[PDB]
DNA sequence: CCCCCCCCCCTTT
DNA sequence: TTAGGGGGGGGGA
DNA sequence: CCCCCCGGCCCCCCCGGC
DNA sequence: TTTCGGGGGGGCCGGGGGG
């Protein structure tokens, strides 16, 4: 859980995982045999199964049923099986396995897990859903698929079924703060595009990258809007326009000298800095955003390290303006 | 050191180098600027409306508008967050940009702009007509990314205090701006220049600069690849100048920006390739795309132009192809997770085309 | 708050006995059937605005306790604080305690109960259960959505229909006869479709029609009245529109849409729903031009909703028309 | 330093046309007549009800119900009779559940011996709700009792441009005044009288031609008359202001650019399409006008079969119902012209 | 009048185990574990109004006897029941002493328990696990899944099913015969249906029918009890006509003040449970139901824009 | 003893 | 029908 | 004159469908 | 992630009362 963080590393883990009925069959023979009622083991694995491996709810299910059925066998195993089953809510994981399988979008899987269970299935995390199915959608080999019909194409339905999903969860937390249409949101965001792609995984289920992107991109923003009003007193532009349209001839005058002069291009780069009241943080977050054939990492990084040992002595022994006196 | 298309920048009605029409209008108004409506200047991005609007603001008030300050102002939500907005001021004028804050913004107008517009002016601001100024003028940039509800605060806050405030929005499209706050505003169009101009610019910059140039055909190159992009060109010319030694020959290539190289990478892949393993490798082109602070509509727009520019394709497939940009255009409007829809429209041209 | 005469028309005629609540009969049998032997359960009265509900509440408490009633009972509604502590403090306090001034069982009316949040509904069940003894509540609702299933098992449900037509003309005629007012048996009848069901819709269009005459005392409010003042269409406007969208060209349509629109002023929206209600009536040999004159004018009803193009909007509004009548040859 | 404050006369008489020539009286008021009347009746019956104005942008309704507000008090006893709430204001339920309900329940002011003899001075307050389509329906049910139970001290007055935003039972408890569009037919004369005012010299047709172009609002038609106004002045002339100048000024596209459009459609060919628009853009014309005019060229051309006209309906109102979501005008534009060219 | 008659549902709320209907086998455990004690601690679970507080009661009432007053704590929703609750008041009755029968314990009921917050379920796990030679928890609810999972692993799990017909109609045959109601099979037979398996709400029906009309027949109990809406909402959109669907939603739902919201709710629940329509067929009936839905929330909620949908509806399924 | 069977549990803000 | 891969632990040639 | 009890704001975290 | 609104729980602050 989030809250756990702080214990990253700081404490000797240790796991303790469900037992097997091997472990404790013994146990519950000791209890029966001590208690006077008859229990079968052969139906010692399905209790387990029942309880998911809880030793104490085996228990309690024992002490509860013993109280007026002194015998437990395969005639009534599967009355007491369904009536005590531990429903525990599933883990976006296990909710993307279930959803993208096709056997339940069948004729008889959809009559024994009905629609209304895929419902309840996304409310199980109503937040992490969508963002499992929008990341797993396009990793199936779908065997729901209409005659005539390509796995593209269902792709496609999928994909503008979830952006209508998207738009609806737009709605959903606006300022009217709709939240009677989550049922919906399920259906357009989750069920719609998994039942149009249900099959079989063909890889691993990967996490959703979008909530990784999206710290990214905030970051970014953040770097960008900084510079820009840094440099706000001597351009014209908006910070879209900055990305967009300065930033390459930013670093035309400011990463290609040292690439080409050595050190002695470094007083005009501080020059041009001075000019738009630009630091050093500004230099390096400048060099962060372009893409593409103009990534500047690896050409960073080959630059002699005398260069940039000049450049940040030569900048740390003078004085800089400030854009903005706080 | 600053960069051309900033070092020459006019700063002045009068120094202003395309559409004359519209210089003059800008005059016109500035003749008697005591009853001057709010202003509302839309048009192509690049073309030079923030250069008018602070020419404009100079007619009026004198060359102090140009002495700009930066200041900090701190806000608080209704969850006790505190968020800063930037400032730019003058002695006459202010400048903010309400988005740099998103669903924030309508904070923005209902208290910083309010309490700008319920102060009377006091300071002896002598004008030309020989009495001091009366109002002070706000400037609010990206007025299109407003959310709806900043724009409806606006409203009766432009009509109250009139008396004290005239704000000045500026636009790169009309279509997101509310009507009632149209209904408010003095509507200006702000046409591109035409590439004879923009030839006119460069070769002005280009003696001033002392770059060699083989011919005049490569400025007007420049300014047909602008595609009426002022800024553009300027920067364009500076960055194959700094490639070139600062001399310009009629084979120097044309340049194009990291991003607009990765769009049409994908696009030639999208053609190429129409399968689910080519779209999940767009996805991932996408999302270092917007990562790198690439706006959404930017790229939707722009590899939409690029596939409607492919030899290969066919009119059905081009018809397809624009219909899909306009329905997924619209949903990015109204959706807030942008991957979702620019994946939508490239499986819908995948399977158009396949 | 000089005098009654001072209030607007919906307050004015509020009813203040059961005998002045018309249009729900059955329900105002059985209550008061209810109350005279000693028999009230936990009322849910769900209805439209402007049925009476609020009205038939209050005098229902009125007949239970008197003139005093306002004292005897506890009345909770949407711009009061009613969330869980108000339900564990103040509602729980008032069902456990006798009354100060009689003996009398005590009345808890919950008013828009719709808009209360869900662990209020929630704390409410067994308050409502355990002191059944000497409380009873009343809940009142518009949406029953809004209701959780707990609190709709604990209540005897009581439906308020739309009004019909007879008791907005039993009131119409007590409100001319108090007013002094003339009404025509033409303004009457498009007052009362326009009503849709709803009394303050009358009462509203009637006091602004004795607004607008010059001399009431003397005039008589026609329909042309009516139509001023609502600035609705005239139903002879809507059969011409029609005609002349399913009759003529696009230029004799567009010219007739136009005119009409303009010789009043009418708003496009009002003529769309006219248009409707007209062709609901109409029989259609093919179920396929009927699927695409709803959705056609559906989509255009929402577009409008949100502002856009009036001309647009009309034209498209011929055009769909037009094309959905294309159906009904082949 | 500081500056001697100015007279409200003089403060006016420097304002732009829009906020000068706002009216006083309900007499202002040019073509609501329909409700105005109702309104007027109130100075002496004294039983205004709850208000529910509504109309599109420019029509008269916050200029309507100051007015009267004006007329029932006074210069001196407004203030203290009118509580004011505005989409710049904070509307939320607690709000509305506090800071209203506290002013509707209050007792009303104490008109003086003068307010008494010179105005009709109601026995109630008056609480507008200006742009009260923009308030979340929680907060609206909020309002529903407190309208009724104080309704003998306080009136309500919630005016929109949209009236589908307001809940059904606000709607039912108000009285409903729909404020109609403002035309050539029904505004000329305001118009007129402005012009001659400001001593405005144009060519015969011209205020009509504003009036068309305006669309039913009137504010943007005094602004741009106010704009073509300047223009003259600046020019120093003396000649006529024209409908040329007006459609300019206006952001109307030229016919002629109109007619190369048209052929570009006729033609059919994609690719000179997409080159034509992509010229057209740079000259930064409103998409909006664009398709407006395009709907007036061919819903009144006679060379047009019935099937073309009707679908080109559907097609403009859908590039104009998909361009009020804000989208992007350069896409939108081209996709109509070439569903257009494809009829 | 100032007089009330005591509802029924209150009169004749079974006092003993052998009194409760349905769910046989769960009520035989309750009945053995009050005849032999040792209570566990237990979790019951079910719909409104099949007799979970009431078992409870009874079942505590039964075990303790004259130490009912002192070795029960019964604490609802409607009393205050958190975090600082659970630490104090419940952990000192945990801890009171009480001399109690050889094989007895004091009993916390905690009624409506799924509305109690994490904070106090998790407060609550190791007061049961170190008191549990004293005290003993019963929670009553509708939602198990709202308890915590290591409280229902210190519980018995009683699930309650829904009572039959028949359960419903010998209860109110039982009651029919204390009070002297006259009645006709149709009678009976239109109050079980509109119950729903409800028995709070089948006596409450009985008891309003007989007082505002006497004869419990078909007639007086429909006009007391109202057609449940779902079902007039599934005729709709079962139609095969667009023109019957369309005089249903405007005879039946429109002209009865059943509001727009109302409608499109009961139609997406209705749509869901549709198990005789194909799934996928069902899915676009959502989808469509949903724009519909969103339009009305936005504020044009009119009978247009239910036709519309029926419209769709119906050009769906053909 | 390493190998295998068999299962469970982690991928994850 | 088992998504891939790692950990644990009983059985055993 | 100083210390302690206990009511009230104030801040911060967490659902939100059936 | 997060655009209102409700609910809960914990931290200080300060009035009043007592010694
Ligand atoms: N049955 C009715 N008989 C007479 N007048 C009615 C009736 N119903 C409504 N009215 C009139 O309309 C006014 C409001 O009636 P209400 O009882 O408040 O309606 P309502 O059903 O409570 O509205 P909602 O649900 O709060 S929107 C009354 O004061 C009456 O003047
Ligand atoms: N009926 C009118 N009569 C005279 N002037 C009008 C009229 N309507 C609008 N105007 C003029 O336009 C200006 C604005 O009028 P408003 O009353 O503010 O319109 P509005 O309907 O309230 O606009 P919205 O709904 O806030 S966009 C006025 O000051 C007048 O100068
Ligand atoms: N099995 C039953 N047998 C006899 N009467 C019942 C039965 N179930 C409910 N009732 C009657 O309905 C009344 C209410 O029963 P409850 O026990 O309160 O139902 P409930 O399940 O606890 O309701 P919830 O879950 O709090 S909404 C009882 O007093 C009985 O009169
Ligand atoms: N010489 C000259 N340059 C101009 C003119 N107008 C704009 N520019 C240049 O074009 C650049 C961009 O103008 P800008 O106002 O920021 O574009 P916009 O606000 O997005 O429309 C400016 O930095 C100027 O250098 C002009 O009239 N004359
Ligand atoms: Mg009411
Ligand atoms: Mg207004
Ligand atoms: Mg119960």
């Amino acid at each position: 859980l989030p809250k756990m963080r702080p214990f990253d590393r700081v404490c000797l883990d240790i796991q303790f995982r469900r037992p097997d009925a091997n472990s404790i069959k013994s146990r519950l023979m000791t209890i029966a045999i001590r208690e006077k009622f008859k229990l079968d083991p052969n139906v010692i694995d399905r209790l387990i199964q029942t309880t998911r491996g809880d030793i104490r709810q085996v228990i309690n299910l024992l002490s509860t049923i013993s109280t007026t059925t002194k015998t437990i066998n395969h005639e009534n195993i599967n009355e007491i099986s369904k009536a005590w089953e531990k429903n525990i809510a599933l883990k976006p994981f296990d909710i993307a396995h279930k959803m993208l399988d096709g056997q339940i979008y069948s004729d008889i899987g959809s009559r024994n897990f009905t629609l209304n269970d895929k419902i309840a299935l996304y409310f199980d995390d109503f937040d992490f859903t969508p963002l499992m199915i929008q990341e797993n959608y396009l990793s199936t080999r779908p065997s729901v698929l209409k005659p005539g019909q390509s796995h593209l194409e269902a792709v496609a339905e999928a994909a503008n079924c979830i952006s209508l999903g998207d738009i609806v969860e737009k709605k959903i937390r606006s300022s009217e703060q709709l939240w009677s249409l989550l049922p919906l949101h399920a259906v357009l965001s989750s069920v719609y595009p998994a039942s149009k792609v249900a099959g079989h995984m063909a890889g691993r289920i990967n996490f959703t990258a979008w909530l990784g992107q999206n710290s990214k991109s905030a970051k970014y923003y953040r770097l960008l809007q900084e510079i820009h009003y840094h440099t706000r007193l001597g351009t014209s532009t908006d910070k879209i326009g900055l990305r967009l349209d300065y930033l390459p001839t930013f670093r035309k005058r400011l990463l290609d000298p040292f690439l080409k002069q050595g050190a002695d291009a470094i007083s005009s780069v501080i020059e041009v800095m001075d000019d738009y009241y630009l630091t050093k943080e500004d230099w390096d977050s400048i060099m962060e955003f372009f893409v593409g054939p103009d990534v500047t990492t690896a050409i960073i990084k080959k630059i002699p390290a005398t260069v940039k040992s000049g450049f940040t002595r030569k900048y740390n022994s003078m004085t800089h303006p400030v854009a903005i006196y706080r | 050191m600053s960069l051309w298309v900033d070092k020459y920048r006019p700063k002045s009605l009068n120094a202003l180098s395309h559409n004359e029409e519209l210089t003059n209008f800008l005059k016109s108004l500035s003749d008697q600027p005591r009853d001057l409506p709010h202003l509302l200047l839309y048009g192509p991005n690049g073309t030079g409306k923030k250069t008018r609007c602070m020419a404009l603001l100079e007619s009026i008030f004198g060359p102090g508008v140009y002495r700009l300050k930066i200041d900090v102002r701190q806000f608080v939500t209704a969850s006790n967050r505190k968020l800063e907005l930037n400032v730019v001021s003058s002695p006459y004028h202010l400048e903010i940009t309400p988005s740099d804050m998103g669903n924030n913004d309508r904070i923005v107008i209902q208290e910083l702009l309010k309490e700008v517009a319920q102060m009377e002016q006091v300071d002896f601001q002598d004008s030309k007509d020989g009495l001091a100024h009366r109002y002070k003028c706000v400037i609010i940039n990206e007025a299109n990314s407003l959310t709806k509800d900043a724009q409806a605060a606006l409203r009766r806050t432009m009509e109250k205090y009139s008396k004290n405030i005239r704000l000045i929005m500026v636009c790169d499209s009309m279509s997101p701006i509310i009507a009632p706050i149209k209904s408010r505003c003095l509507l200006i169009r702000c046409p591109a220049p035409s590439d004879s101009e923009i030839s006119t610019i460069l070769s002005d910059v280009v003696t001033n600069e002392r770059i060699q140039l083989e011919t005049k055909d490569i400025l007007k190159r420049i300014a047909q690849a602008s595609n009426g992009n002022l800024r553009v060109s300027l920067l364009m010319l500076e960055s194959m100048a700094l490639n070139n030694e600062l001399a310009l020959k009629s084979s120097s290539p044309i340049i194009k920006p990291d991003w607009i190289i990765v769009i049409h990478k994908l696009t030639r892949k999208i053609v190429k390739e129409r399968s689910v393993n080519s779209l999940i490798e767009c996805r991932a082109v996408l999302y270092d795309l917007l990562a790198h602070c690439i706006p959404a509509n930017i790229i939707l727009k722009e590899l939409t132009f690029s596939l409607l520019d492919v030899e290969t394709l066919n009119t059905t497939n081009k018809s397809s192809i624009i219909e899909y940009s306009s329905v997924f255009d619209e949903r990015l409007s109204l959706g807030n997770k942008a991957i979702f829809h620019l994946e939508g429209f490239i499986a819908k041209v995948m399977c158009c085309l396949d | 708050k000089r005098s009654k005469e001072n209030l607007p028309w919906v307050e004015k005629y509020r009813p203040e006995t059961l005998d002045e609540v018309y249009g729900q009969n059955e329900v105002i049998t059985t209550v008061r059937k209810f109350v005279d032997e000693g028999k009230l359960p936990h009322l849910l009265f769900y209805g439209p605005p402007g049925t009476g509900k609020t009205s038939t509440i209050v005098a229902l408490a009125r007949e239970i306790y008197g003139k005093n009633y306002s004292n005897m009972v506890l009345e909770l509604n949407a711009s009061d604080d009613r969330g869980i502590d108000v339900v564990r403090n103040q509602i729980k306090d008032f069902a456990s305690t006798r009354q100060i001034f009689s003996k009398g069982f005590k009345l808890i009316i919950l008013d828009e109960a719709d808009a209360m949040t869900n662990a209020a509904q929630n704390a409410l069940r067994r308050v409502i259960e355990r002191y059944t003894k000497n409380t009873r509540f009343c809940v009142l609702a518009n949406y029953a959505h809004k209701l959780t299933p707990a609190l709709l098992s604990r209540c005897t449900r009581f439906r308020f229909q739309p009004l019909p037509q007879e008791a907005i003309e039993r009131r119409i005629a007590n409100v001319l006869v108090h007013e002094k007012l003339k009404l025509s048996p033409n303004a009457e009848k498009a007052l009362i479709e326009l009503s849709n069901g709803d009394m303050r819709r009358v009462l509203n269009v009637l006091q602004s029609c004795k607004a607008t005459l010059d001399n009431p005392d003397e005039d008589e409010i026609s329909d042309d009245v009516i139509y001023e003042c609502c600035g609705a269409p005239r139903p002879s406007d809507l059969k011409a529109v029609l005609k002349s969208i399913l009759e003529d060209d696009w230029g004799t349509a567009h010219y007739t849409l136009n005119k009409v629109r303009s010789a009043k002023g009418l708003a496009l929206i009002d003529l769309i729903e006219g248009i409707v209600k007209i062709l609901e009536d109409y029989e259609l040999q093919n179920e396929e031009t009927r699927v695409h004159l709803l959705t056609k004018l559906a989509d255009i009803e929402y577009s409008i909703s949100k502002g856009g193009n009036d001309q647009i909007q009309g034209s498209a509004v011929i055009g769909a028309i037009k094309a959905s009548f294309e159906n009904e040859t082949v | 330093r500081k500056i001697s404050k100015l007279a409200a006369e003089q403060s006016l008489a420097q304002q732009p046309w829009v906020e000068k020539y706002r009216p006083k009286n309900l007499d202002e008021v040019t073509a609501q007549d329909h409700a105005v009347t109702v309104l007027k009746k109130t100075l002496k019956s004294a039983n205004l009800p709850h208000m529910l104005f509504y109309g599109p942008p420019g029509t008269g309704k916050t200029s309507t119900i100051l007015a009267l507000t004006k007329e029932l008090y006074g210069p001196d006893l407004m203030k203290s009779r009118i509580l004011e709430l505005n989409a710049s204001d904070e509307r939320g339920i607690s709000i509305v559940r506090e800071k209203v309900k506290n002013f509707a329940r209050l007792t009303v002011s104490k008109p003086s011996k003068h307010d008494l003899e010179n105005y009709p001075c109601p026995p109630y307050k008056i609480i507008i709700l200006d742009e009260a389509d923009s308030m979340t329906a929680d907060a609206q049910s909020a309002l529903r009792r407190t309208m009724e139970t104080y309704s003998g001290v306080t009136r309500f007055c919630l005016i929109c441009n949209y009236v589908t935003r307001i809940i059904d039972p606000l709607a039912s408890r108000c009285s409903k005044f729909r404020f109609k569009a403002l035309d050539a037919s029904n505004a000329i004369d305001r118009l007129r009288f402005i012009s001659e005012q400001e001593n405005v010299k144009c060519d015969d047709g011209v205020l009509e031609r504003i009036l068309d172009i305006s669309a039913g609002d009137l504010r943007r038609g005094i602004t741009l008359l106010q704009s073509a106004s300047k223009g003259a002045q600046y020019l120093g002339d003396g000649k006529n202001i024209t409908s040329t100048q007006v459609e300019e000024l206006a952001g109307v596209v030229p016919h002629d650019i109109l007619i190369e459009i048209v052929e570009k459609v006729k033609s059919g060919d994609f690719d000179e399409i997409k080159k034509y628009v992509n010229t057209f853009m740079k000259s930064g014309w409103s998409a909006a006008s664009v398709v407006n005019q395009l709907h007036e060229y061919y819903i009144t051309n006679d060379n047009f079969d019935t099937n073309f006209k009707n679908q080109i309906s559907w097609l403009l109102f859908t590039t104009d119902s998909r361009l009020n979501n804000g989208t992007n005008e350069h896409i939108q534009l081209l996709n109509l012209l070439v569903k257009i060219s494809q009829l | 009048t100032l007089s009330l008659q005591l509802p029924w549902v209150e009169k004749y709320r079974p006092q003993v185990l052998s009194d409760i209907v349905g769910n046989k086998e769960t009520i035989d455990r309750l009945q053995q574990i009050a005849k032999d004690g040792n209570m566990p601690h237990m979790i019951i679970s079910g719909m409104p109004g099949i007799g979970k507080t009431t078992s409870v009661h009874c079942l505590a009432h039964e075990l303790l006897g004259r130490s009912y007053a002192d070795g029960v704590l019964e604490l609802n929703a409607s009393d205050d029941r958190g975090i600082d609750v659970v630490r104090n008041q419940i952990k000192h009755f945990a801890q009171k002493k009480l001399h109690l029968p050889p094989g007895k314990h004091k009993i916390v009921i905690l009624d409506e328990a799924d509305s109690m917050t994490a904070g106090a379920q998790q407060a609550l796990r190791r007061t049961m696990e170190l008191y549990s030679n004293s005290t003993r928890f019963a929670f009553a609810c509708n939602q198990s899944n709202k308890i915590i999972e290591p409280l229902q692993s210190r519980c018995a799990i009683l699930r309650y099913s829904k009572l039959s017909d028949e359960d419903v109609l010998k209860r109110l045959l039982q009651i029919i015969k204390l009070e002297d109601v006259k009645y006709t099979n149709d009678g009976l037979e239109a109050i079980i249906f509109t119950a729903e398996g409800d028995m709070r709400q089948a006596i409450n029906n009985l008891q309003s029918t007989v007082a505002g009309h006497g004869l419990v027949n078909a007639d007086n109990v429909f006009k007391i009890v109202d057609s449940p809406h779902p079902l007039i909402v599934k005729k709709m959109l079962l139609a095969s006509n667009l023109e019957d669907s369309i005089q249903i939603l405007r005879t039946d739902l429109w002209k009865k003040g059943y509001s727009s919201i109302d409608i499109v709710t009961t139609s997406f629940r209705v749509t869901k449970n549709l198990a005789q329509v194909k799934e996928s067929v069902r899915l676009e009936m959502i989808k469509e139901i949903g724009l519909t839905h969103m339009r009305i929330l936005e504020g044009v909620g009119t009978y247009l824009q239910l036709a519309s949908m029926l419209a769709k509806i119906h050009k769906l399924n053909n």
